[PDB]
RNA sequence: GCGUGAUGACGAGGCACUACGGUGCUGAAGCAACAAAUGCCCUGCUUCCAGGAAAAGCCUCUAAGCAUCAGGUAACAUCAA
RNA sequence: GAGCGUUCUGUAAGCCUGCGAAGGUGUGCUGUGAGGCAUGCUGGAGGUAUCAGAAGUGCGAAUGCUGACAUAAGUAACGAUAAAGCGGGUGAAAAGCCCGCUCGCCGGAAGACCAAGGGUUCCUGUCCAACGUUAAUCGGGGCAGGGUGAGUCGACCCCUAAGGCGAGGCCGAAAGGCGUAGUCGAUGGGAAACAGGUUAAUAUUCCUGUACUUGGUGUUACUGCGAAGGGGGGACGGAGAAG
RNA sequence: ACCGAACCGACUAAUGUUGAAAAAUUAGCGGAUGACUUGUGGCUGGGGGUGAAAGGCCAAUCAAACCGGGAGAUAGCUGGU
RNA sequence: UAAGGUGAUAUGAACCGUUAUAACCGGCGAUUUCCGAAUGGGGAAACCCAGUGUGUUUCGACACACUAUCAUUAACUGAAUCCAUAGGUUAAUGAGGCGAACCGGGGGAACUGAAACAUCUAAGUACCCCGAGGAAAAGAAAUCAACCGAGAUUCCCCCAGUAGCGGCGAGCGAACGGGGAGCAGCCCAGAGCCUGAAUCAGUGUGUGUGUUAGUGGAAGCGUCUGGAAAGGCGCGCGAUACAGGGUGACAGCCCCGUACACAAAAAUGCACAUGCUGUGAGCUCGAUGAGUAGGGCGGGACACGUGGUAUCCUGUCUGAAUAUGGGGGGACCAUCCUCCAAGGCUAAAUACUCCUGACUGACCGAUAGUGAACCAGUACCGUGAGGGAAAGGCGAAAAGAACCC
């Protein structure tokens, strides 16, 4: 059965990456609470 | 400064062996000294063919504390206790008990 | 030009292996491990001068990392650059 | 060394410093290639490089 | 935004009170409009997006002191 | 998760 | 399709070792007829209505400008990718 | 209404304790009860009288929370009904590993090459703890070493689609919404390499043979060159039929 | 338009139901040049989208997604004490 | 400052250093790849692609520097349009982003309580956004009071759960006045004599006090048990030091320390004193913030839910007096009292702790205390926002079991 996901690295890339959190101002706000939590990974760039 | 020293003559004050002379080998950054034929330990050393081949059981000396061993007068023969003193700039090191620069 | 400076540093090290050695001893041909920001035209230069030979050509691959594991403590041995450097036939270093 | 160093003029550095790195790449490809049971001598030229240019930028005066 | 360019009004909150006191959000807009004031020290027309209680400030006070109190507050015209 | 017979409807409902 | 590339390469096998896993040497014929694609000519031709991307590379014409200079075309050499 | 116990504070730099503390496990005595006291064995360094003081103060239940361990039970199952047999080798041991001879299954796939996705699973040496629904000498497992070679393949690069962002700008309590010039964005348009051979593991990349493309420099000859502008081209549907 | 593979779907029956599988297998079944199907990419956002309309679908969740927050909502109810 | 040292798991090899270039600690400097506000263009973060100007070439090329946007100012240039403006180019200065909480402002819920619910409460709370600081805000009476007076703002204790508001329900809830902490006042709306004088900022210079490394720092032996003495017993000593930790069992006298007395080449904080720059004080005369106060309509804030409702704020429409005047004194009028709006600046008392040092605890002791005593925001889970563990202890010292079956 086709499940739900089908990866590709360029569309994850362009919905999550580093660049569309900065190009996002929320998503600015989501770095800011990924670094004051102290992830190892903020996206999933690395 | 380090009250007792490399190379120096020490009594053992505490341990197995109370009363030992000896003479101070190496200081270790631990607080602990090693004194030449003072804390004998029987080392089952595992023989290795690419270095030391030979095996059998062997005596070597281990770490004692700084504060176990104690300086030895050798005047008075029998231990001190170490003050420090300014002689023409230079820190000195003085047995206390008859005041006797070392 | 290409400063002395980056030459001895763009040339690390030999490459040992069998396939170094038939290359050695087939094509008249040197492997060597290279920095990562060396080009083909730094490590030409670094080997033509460095080694008093003459290239042909050089080629050059990046040597991925290793994933290892010490005491179930995941590490990633690190790339480098390797270079295979073709020389004319009577250099034989 | 570093007042001897120090009492050299710029070219004297710059030559100084290029055989500083002949010596750096020598020690590395014979220490890659199985020899040099000397590694202090690799310390020691890497410091010392490191020092030439200290002297060099002290004299360029940055 | 409608903000008036010389009093400065801007939108304000306030609530809708009905008969039974049910109070819901609204909010007062100012009475703007883009008016082209003749400015005579220029030889000019300037437009600019006034209120009715802006226009009548200008009225009273003179177009050219305004500009200069605008000019002053560093909003361009 | 939660077993079928549990969210069948002919057998849960077989007391109306 | 034909000629050249090709007196080349490849070649069933045969011969000898083998760490029996595979290597080293040599090597004849190497054409014709017929059938045949959903592949190519074909981004074609015929027809239909539902009327079937854009921009650059490419060719070409001049403005401002340069005007026996730059620049362009054609050959050769060298370098670089 | 009256009390037992537990942790901690004062009395306590006191009292007990390496001639054995707390804790654990038995025994004996004792109180109306919660409990107390003494001691054997394990333990191996702390415990605390008495009278007061403060409470994270007492568990069998909450389809309670967390760990451990039973039960059904050595029971169901061991994942396509394509199928195995024998001889030799290695080994401590072979139904499964290696080699051979048969037998069977797929063969518009259960064969060969890629894109997407993964990341060393590729090859060699060694090991069988754990993983593999059995065993294991085997493995896509552990450990170590090796391995990916480009002017021509692909990316990068030039160019745009849908769409994104968007200097100025228009708008909006603020944040922000839209959008012009621009600038990104392939799933599309744009130059060029083929045959043979080789490694345990790469090859249109290495080698042999024979080619091709674009751009810069420098000689030779002739000469009106030049765009962000004009034109052509790139440049386009469905079906069908035949050579 | 018709018959029929690829491909798309899901009408009937048996098996399975602590499964080989949190929707399948087997044997038959419907469309199969079109209102077709598919790869890569883009857009529409929660009282909102999209819907050849079933309250269907929006990441195994839909008469109002998921995540964090107001929050230790409230509980004249049940259990435990 | 030193006789040892080259960070840890973590040995080993090669060495450096022992009286002063080993190492360690502190001040000042140097280097500081790439991403990231990211700032030369772009981008699927840690990558791709340049333009310009110098300088070097072995003629293949190479090194360095600059090039974002916006705001202000200045220069040059410059449309429809004749001057001018709009615009363009350059130069200089400034900003952007991150951060736990506190602070001012713009927006702003609902569950809930009312034993239902709608005014009301929850609540101007949560949350979103903007801005600033070491604190912010407020602040020098168009304030209160009561015929007596007080004298800016802020914070704590009373007044007082009072007066009041209130489907007069649920609930909300002052002020006057009193006791304290802390105290500070000024400037423009304008002319003249006068000298640049008080007071503030930057930049230096001296004196103290620190901060960032550190130095000295007293006084115990014998004997018994015991693996080991710091324990038992006997006998001494120090104490401006019996705070604390370690040492083979519980140490004032074994070690590190503590009380105490000292120490700074260099950088920096504070309080003074003193130069330069900028700034002006003193006296006389004059002036006294207009689409404003107030009013009509709609809302909001005051404990005050439009009520008899004073007072403050303003979205809309109007609109004075102006010192011979005006505001307030809780509908409103008259008398009296008290103050002077329509400009602004100002320390302290006050709020908080991402971070630094010391000390404390009738606080916890590995299912507790942080989610995390351990390589924890890790493994793992989810597309993503996000969720989120388990896991401490040999011994005094590895003396971590040579060798044989
Ligand atoms: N029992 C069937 C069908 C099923 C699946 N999920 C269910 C939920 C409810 C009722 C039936 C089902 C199965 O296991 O596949
Ligand atoms: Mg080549
Ligand atoms: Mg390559
Ligand atoms: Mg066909
Ligand atoms: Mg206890
Ligand atoms: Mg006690
Ligand atoms: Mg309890
Ligand atoms: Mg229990
Ligand atoms: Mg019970
Ligand atoms: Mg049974
Ligand atoms: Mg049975
Ligand atoms: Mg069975
Ligand atoms: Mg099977
Ligand atoms: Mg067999
Ligand atoms: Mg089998
Ligand atoms: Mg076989
Ligand atoms: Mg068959
Ligand atoms: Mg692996
Ligand atoms: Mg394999
Ligand atoms: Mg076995
Ligand atoms: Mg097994
Ligand atoms: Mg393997
Ligand atoms: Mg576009
Ligand atoms: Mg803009
Ligand atoms: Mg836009
Ligand atoms: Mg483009
Ligand atoms: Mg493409
Ligand atoms: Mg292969
Ligand atoms: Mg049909
Ligand atoms: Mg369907
Ligand atoms: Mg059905
Ligand atoms: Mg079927
Ligand atoms: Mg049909
Ligand atoms: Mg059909
Ligand atoms: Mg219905
Ligand atoms: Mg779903
Ligand atoms: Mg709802
Ligand atoms: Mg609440
Ligand atoms: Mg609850
Ligand atoms: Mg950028
Ligand atoms: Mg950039
Ligand atoms: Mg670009
Ligand atoms: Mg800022
Ligand atoms: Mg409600
Ligand atoms: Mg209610
Ligand atoms: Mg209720
Ligand atoms: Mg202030
Ligand atoms: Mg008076
Ligand atoms: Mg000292
Ligand atoms: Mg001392
Ligand atoms: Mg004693
Ligand atoms: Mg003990
Ligand atoms: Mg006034
Ligand atoms: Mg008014
Ligand atoms: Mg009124
Ligand atoms: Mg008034
Ligand atoms: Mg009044
Ligand atoms: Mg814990
Ligand atoms: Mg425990
Ligand atoms: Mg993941």
């Amino acid at each position: 059965m086709k499940r739900t996901f089908q990866p590709s690295v360029l569309k994850r890339n362009r919905s999550h990456g580093f660049r569309a959190r900065m190009a996002t101002k929320n998503g600015r706000q989501v770095l800011a609470r990924r670094r004051a939590k102290g992830r190892a990974r903020l996206t999933v760039s690395k | 400064a380090a009250k007792i020293r490399r190379d120096d003559e020490v009594i053992v004050l505490t341990g197995k062996d109370k009363g030992k002379r000896g003479k101070v080998k190496n200081v270790l950054s631990s607080g602990k000294v090693i004194v030449e034929g003072i804390n004998l330990v029987k080392k089952h050393q595992k023989p290795v063919p690419a270095l030391n081949q030979p095996g059998g059981i062997v005596e070597k000396e281990a770490a004692i504390q700084v504060s176990n061993v104690a300086i030895f007068n050798a005047a008075t023969g029998k231990a001190d206790r170490v003050g420090f003193r300014f002689e023409d700039g230079k820190k000195v090191r003085f047995f206390k008990s008859n005041s006797e620069t070392i | 030009m290409i400063r002395e400076e980056r030459l001895l540093k763009v040339l690390r090290a030999p490459h040992v292996s069998e396939k170094a050695s038939t290359a050695m001893e087939k094509s008249n041909t040197i492997v060597l491990k290279v920095a990562k920001d060396a080009t083909k035209a730094e490590i030409k230069a670094a080997v033509q001068k460095l080694f008093e030979v003459e290239v042909e050509v050089v080629n050059t691959l990046v040597v991925k990392g290793k994933v290892k594991r010490h005491g179930q403590r995941i590490g990633r041995r690190s790339d480098w650059k390797k270079a295979y450097v073709t020389l004319k036939e009577g250099q034989n270093l | 060394k570093a007042k001897e160093l120090r009492e050299k003029s710029v070219e004297e550095l710059n030559t100084e410093l290029l055989n500083l790195l002949r010596e750096q790449f020598n020690l590395r490809m014979q220490a890659a290639s199985g020899q040099l049971q000397q590694s202090h001598l690799l310390k020691q030229v890497r410091r010392d490089v490191a020092r030439v240019k200290t002297l060099l930028n002290e004299k360029a005066g940055a | 935004s409608r903000v008036c360019q010389v009093t400065g009004k801007r939108p304000v909150t306030g609530n809708n009170r009905s008969h039974a006191l049910n109070a819901t959000k609204r909010r007062f807009l100012p009475n703007l409009h883009s008016h082209r004031f003749w400015v005579e020290s220029e030889k000019r027309f300037v437009t600019l997006r006034v209120s009715a209680k802006g226009m009548r400030v200008i009225d009273k006070k003179g177009i050219d002191t305004v500009l200069a109190e605008l000019r002053a507050r560093g909003e361009k015209y | 998760t939660s077993k079928w017979f549990n969210i069948d409807n002919k057998i849960v409902d077989h007391r109306p």
